[PDB]
């Protein structure tokens, strides 16, 4: 019941500033120090800096002393990084953090935020297209039988995927997104099923681009030959 | 700066297997030393504080140990949930700094994808392009050979693929590879076919539509 929970993704310029909010609850604010941490897609964790938010004391690693201000407003219990001079190397997840004290001086970061995906690029948010991924034929021999949704063509990340408003769950995999050579996304996700059990749902997959307020509710239709 | 090394950045063990992840810092941290589990879907959570005290909710198969400038993350009886990269943190002196990352891995038997394939839609098609995609569902190891064949011809260039991380129950991967096309070159050609090989397979599997019976 200790939450930090951050602003959703942000798609700004380069050159520009991002400001994002990590809103606490279950704990006292004012009784805890605040620390923010970065990772870039498929790399390591780096600090960037704390802040004491009774009085506004803060802390930077001396790589970000030109690219982060930690600010707080205690009267809505929230922490904010505001991120200025954006480049393509800003683009990463970020994490607000909880600092515990423990003794006389052992500190760790004891309650981690769910991370801000900011993306810097000069390109257009673009919602997804969502297509059926429905075979052409079924086996009779095949024990399980698959479909999915492809969901082309959008900018930036993140998209979520759900199948039939997250009451489907089992047997679903949504593949990593891809960047295609035009520099918008795709991926796909696909559930599989027992095919004895394949008849008995139908099969919505459920598509959420935040950047572009784009929700797509797309029923895959189950009609397939036998071979 | 304190570097911090995580000598081997991935590992792979049985169920039930004992597990240790290493983390070495560059000059002597005096116990100062935090580990992290990053969940394949990203959520962070602490594991152990200075050095080897367990945080909350952590089972007790998680132990650390270590002095001066080497530690030791232990599992004691690995389970598939334990899927995750664990990262060390010092706080000898700021900047903290973490080591690299530790992704582990179960190890599992062999098993073979179920492949299945799948036309593009016209929804897709009367706006100009076509993907085909295939799908290897559920196989141990994480290497495939995923070939597209356009009327038996091999094509090269035209096709990007992505796995999952492996599934914290069953610890299998799965793989997407999709054939972008032209809807003009895709209206070309009668058979697609997606070629996979996989150590689980008797021998190459071949899943194939022809547009016209589809």
């Amino acid at each position: 019941e200790v939450q930090l929970q951050q602003s959703g993704p942000d798609l700004v310029k380069p050159g520009a500033s991002v400001k994002i909010s990590c809103k606490t609850s279950g704990y006292t604010f004012t009784e805890y120090i605040m620390h923010w941490v970065k990772q870039s897609h498929g790399k390591s964790l780096e600090w960037i800096g704390g802040i004491i938010p009774n009085n506004g004391g803060t802390s930077y690693n001396q790589k970000f002393k030109d690219k982060a201000t930690m600010t707080v407003d205690k009267s809505s219990s929230t922490g904010y990084m505001e991120l200025r001079s954006l480049t393509s190397e800003d683009s990463a997840v970020y994490y607000c953090t909880r600092r515990e004290v423990y003794g006389r001086n052992y500190y760790a970061l004891d309650y981690w935020g769910q991370g801000t995906l900011v993306t810097v690029s000069s390109a257009s948010t673009k919602g997804p297209s969502v297509f059926p991924l429905a075979p052409c034929s079924r086996s009779t021999s095949e024990s399980t039988a698959a479909l999915g949704c492809l969901v082309k063509d959008y900018f930036p990340e993140p998209v979520t995927v759900s199948w039939n408003s997250g009451a489907l769950t089992s047997g679903v995999h949504t593949f990593p997104a891809v960047l295609q050579s035009s520099g918008l996304y795709s991926l796909s996700s696909v559930v599989t099923v027992p095919s004895s059990n394949f008849g008995t749902q139908t099969y919505t997959c459920n598509v959420d681009h935040k950047p572009s307020n784009t929700k797509v509710d797309k029923t895959v239709e189950r009609k397939s030959c036998v071979e | 700066d304190i570097q911090m090394t995580q000598t081997t950045s991935s590992l792979s063990a049985s169920l039930g297997d004992r597990v240790t992840i290493t983390c070495s810092a560059s000059q002597g941290i005096n116990n100062y030393l935090n580990w992290y589990q990053q969940k394949p879907d990203g959520t962070v959570k602490l594991l152990i504080y200075y050095t080897s005290s367990l945080h909350s909710g952590v089972p007790s198969r998680f132990s650390g140990s270590g002095s001066g400038t080497d530690y030791s993350l232990t599992i004691s009886n690995l389970e598939p949930e334990d899927i995750a990269t664990y990262y060390c943190q010092q706080y000898s002196n700021l900047p903290y700094t973490f080591g690299g990352g530790t992704k582990l891995e179960i190890k599992r038997t062999v098993a073979a994808p179920s492949v299945f394939i799948f036309p593009p839609s016209d929804e897709q098609l009367k706006s100009g392009t076509a993907s085909v995609v295939c799908l290897l569902n559920n196989f141990y190891p994480r290497e495939a050979k995923v070939q597209w064949k356009v009327d038996n011809a091999l094509q090269s260039g035209n096709s990007q693929e992505s796995v999952t991380e492996q599934d914290s129950k069953d610890s299998t991967y799965s793989l997407s590879s999709t054939l972008t096309l032209s809807k003009a070159d895709y209206e070309k050609h009668k058979v697609y076919a997606c070629e996979v090989t996989h150590q689980g397979l008797s021998s190459p599997v071949t899943k194939s539509f022809n547009r016209g019976e589809c």
